[PDB]
DNA sequence: ATCAATATCCACCTGCAGATACTACCAAAAGTGTATTTGGAAACTGCTCCATCAAAAGGCATGTTCAGCTGATTCAGCTGAACATGCCTTTTGATGGAGCAGTTTCCAAATACACTTTTGGTAGTATCTGCAGGTGGATATTGAT
DNA sequence: ATCAATATCCACCTGCAGATACTACCAAAAGTGTATTTGGAAACTGCTCCATCAAAAGGCATGTTCAGCTGAATCAGCTGAACATGCCTTTTGATGGAGCAGTTTCCAAATACACTTTTGGTAGTATCTGCAGGTGGATATTGAT
């Protein structure tokens, strides 16, 4: 019975994932969630394939981004766990809010 | 008899296109000779410097095409480059393998 | 056994999303944050893009709808026209 | 069944000098359409603001050259300016 | 090919490395 | 002789300096300072008075905001102390550096 | 002619007090010793950004003058958009 | 004295309907010179391209509007498209 | 019988001079009758709602001149007037007060 | 150390998705020949920017002193990482029609011109006035005790 | 919770700097009201490609066990704040010198424009093959002992 100690999958995953480039989201969950945000806007909508795709990769692209500098706001008050404060410090300093 | 403004000038890239490109923008009420032929050439030029690091970023996966995350590990690993497209997204490009140190294991 | 789209964006794809961007550790408070950043976002562009959308008397949001609305908000996007 | 122009043909052409044994995806190629009208819009964009800071009708050469020297990164600016008065250069001397 | 390409490229400097 | 505690006036500073708008750096050294700089791009150059102010208006604005931006980066890190680990990590989270 | 005095050294003009008080009105209530070495590398490369670009202007303009017009159009280009000098 | 025209005289006028009784320094004066130049760039420049988007060759009252509801937050976009309306609206049944 | 399109309007805010710089800026081709008499009202409403909101900074601070920092506590004081000029710096304005609550002493 | 569980790595294989290549058709670039527009070259302003200097507040530099902040140390408790299962959600692949876009048609709208009229800028002049900068004196805040 | 040092507040009291408000005034611009051009909304229709909807497939919700991370408490060293003291350098407000922006007038190049001739680039199509899986077996990594 061998067990894997805490963090060790973690930077596996950290390996894997910066070495590919699939979208890490499920396209469904997505796409209905582009569709109801939407229909607040105008109803009857309809969105081409590439439309929605292009929305998931800015989407996703913006979202690791602000894991980066997450990560490192983090790390600068000498932990290695992101948290809201952490989140909300990088959204603060580049301007996306406060 | 007749000889593309390219072909002239030394370049791939379309003079013509461009200057159509130019006037059909609203840049300006006229578009000197020159300024489709340079803005041709700074393309081209910007184009070489992109696809020669892709290629040898393509080169290393041991790959003979170039795809978008070879685009991006030669964009993101310049510092001028990286700097150009500082807030644009390579679609499918994902990102530079970076574990800051601190995360690393102790022994 | 229905519930919300948002809650759609699984702990499991948001702690992916995190490792791409290194990150070692995640405060259960991250996957709800999150969620709630990811909504701004698609509001702000998808608000661009249906705004496109509606002056080219469409009723279909186009693939150019959401890079127009992308530049605009400054994230420039790469590879689906423009 | 109408035209749909893009600049593929002549990133091909620019590939094949510079990685005569190299391919691009489809994806790939995407890209760099997006790259060249961005910085087409970008270069054109500031080329017009000269003109029109000087109270000029013309964009010419000189505008180009500015704009890029505003907008291109240190190596990038030099190397693209001798590129871009090599072909002035060049079709000034095509009879 | 015959282009005027840079002969050095350098890395941006990260913070954090 | 009576002392105020450290932080005593650094507070009155703060309070009387987020009051004024009058610009904190003195005119002379600003302008021998953009002289140089200008110099080092091209010689034989000359400034409108109103070219130096408002690259001084331009300095000054950026500094402040600068400092509060670094100032959250202190007070992440659990400090009251700003060090260059701070402007260093807003400048970052800015994107006015990789 | 006269030829203009040597300008060197000019960036430690901005001293440690100018910059506490622009820390000041930042909020800033602690300062550590090594903040102002930083503070003017910071200003001297915010500096040199926009007078490049206000020089490349003035060149482009064929003028011996940097005009306020010139370091406003530097600050546009540079997202530091600056209110109450034209433009 | 080459005549340097200014949007100040609109301005003050503005100024005297809500603050009867308020003044203006010349610098805050300078201030909302700047912002009327610089809203305008923004809307004109997002209707420019509007239309570019749409093959268009127009800058209609439809192209400001969108511009308007593109660059203005919430509640300024919904007034600012109210009194350009009106405006319009009045401007075509006032001839 | 010279009627101003202004005047037409219910405007202040100038519809020539406003369809002329739209003219010269060379932003389209062509520019329809409605776009200067909507602009100009836009900009008029904008700038209405700054020096209304100015005008009580300067009655607050005891003033009858508005001056610039009076103009940065309105759009600073603002939540949409701040966010479409979040990008911008008010020569002589100043910033808002604001102490982090942690600087403040005691306990 | 040893010992094994699991992850990782490289070589070879191979079906087809996704490239490269090929062709005819035409939109759009180039060629020629007048049709306009411009952007220096020369030649003068006045504006304003450099310079230099004298006198004096005003802020800067430096040294001393110790309050209290940072950061190293230790430690307990809680909070996220890991992991083993099946079920529920997504992914995949196969049809009906919304609606994008293709296109021509003609009129309401916008341009082009050259009149006439009025606005908004400025220079000049005076004419007024809000407020900055100063000065007491009454009042508040901070830190010792 | 008393007291004293010293910072701050506020109401007076000036002299302009800078505002406001005349001119008269004109020059450029906005407007007027036909003469000419055309862009775009209109209506029709075809044919993508978008929404839906039902079998194929792995990803995720779940609850348990505990490793090790976060943050609390403590403490000592020493960095940064305060401030006193001495005085250099900036601010201020003149004067004279000229460099250089800024105008305004000839145009000979330079670019637009209208029309024709040509072909480069696109869209079907029609082949070709890079490489993403997949397998097999060697070796490295990690964590238990
Ligand atoms: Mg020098």
């Amino acid at each position: 019975p061998h067990r894997y100690r805490p963090g060790t999958v973690a930077l596996r995953e950290i390996r894997r994932y910066q070495k590919s480039t699939e979208l890490l989201i499920r396209k469904l969950p997505f796409q209905r969630l582009v569709r109801e945000i939407a229909q607040d806007f105008k109803t009857d909508l309809r969105f081409q394939s590439s439309a929605v795709m292009a929305l998931q990769e800015a989407c996703e692209a913006y979202l690791v981004g602000l894991f980066e500098d997450t990560n490192l706001c983090a790390i600068h008050a000498k932990r290695v766990t992101i948290m809201p404060k952490d989140i909300q410090l990088a959204r603060r300093i580049r301007g996306e809010r406060a | 008899k007749a000889k593309t403004r390219s072909s002239r000038a030394g370049l791939q890239f379309p003079v013509g296109r461009v200057h159509r490109l130019l006037r059909k923008g609203n840049y300006s009420e006229r578009v000197g000779a020159g300024a489709p032929v340079y803005l041709a050439a700074v393309l081209e030029y910007l184009t070489a410097e992109i696809l020669e690091l892709a290629g040898n970023a393509a080169r290393d996966n041991k790959k003979t095409r170039i795809i978008p995350r070879h685009l991006q590990l030669a964009i993101r690993n310049d510092e001028e480059l990286n700097k150009l497209l500082g807030r644009v997204t390579i679609a499918q490009g994902g990102v530079l393998p970076n574990i800051q140190a601190v995360l690393l294991p102790k022994k | 056994v229905l519930r919300d789209n948002i809650q759609g964006i699984t702990k499991p794809a948001i702690r992916r999303l995190a490792r791409r961007g290194g990150v070692k550790r995640i405060s259960g408070l991250i996957y709800e944050e999150t969620r709630g950043v990811l909504k701004v976002f698609l509001e702000n562009v998808i608000r661009d893009a249906v705004t496109y959308t509606e002056h080219a008397k469409r009723k279909t949001v186009t693939a150019m709808d959401v890079v127009y609305a992308l530049k605009r908000q400054g994230r420039t996007l790469y590879g689906f026209g423009g | 069944r109408s035209r749909k122009e893009s600049y593929s043909v002549y990133v091909y052409k620019v590939l094949k000098q510079v990685h005569p044994d190299t391919g691009i995806s489809s994806k790939a190629m995407g890209i760099m359409n997006s790259f060249v009208n961005d910085i087409f819009e970008r270069i054109a964009g500031e080329a017009s603001r000269l003109a029109h800071y000087n109270k000029r009708s013309t964009i010419t050469s000189r505008e180009i050259q500015t704009a890029v020297r505003l907008l291109l990164p240190g190596e990038l600016a030099k190397h693209a300016v001798s590129e871009g008065t090599k072909a002035v250069t060049k079709y000034t001397s095509a009879k | 090919g015959g282009y005027n390409l840079r002969p050095r490229t350098y890395q941006p400097q990260r913070y954090g490395g």
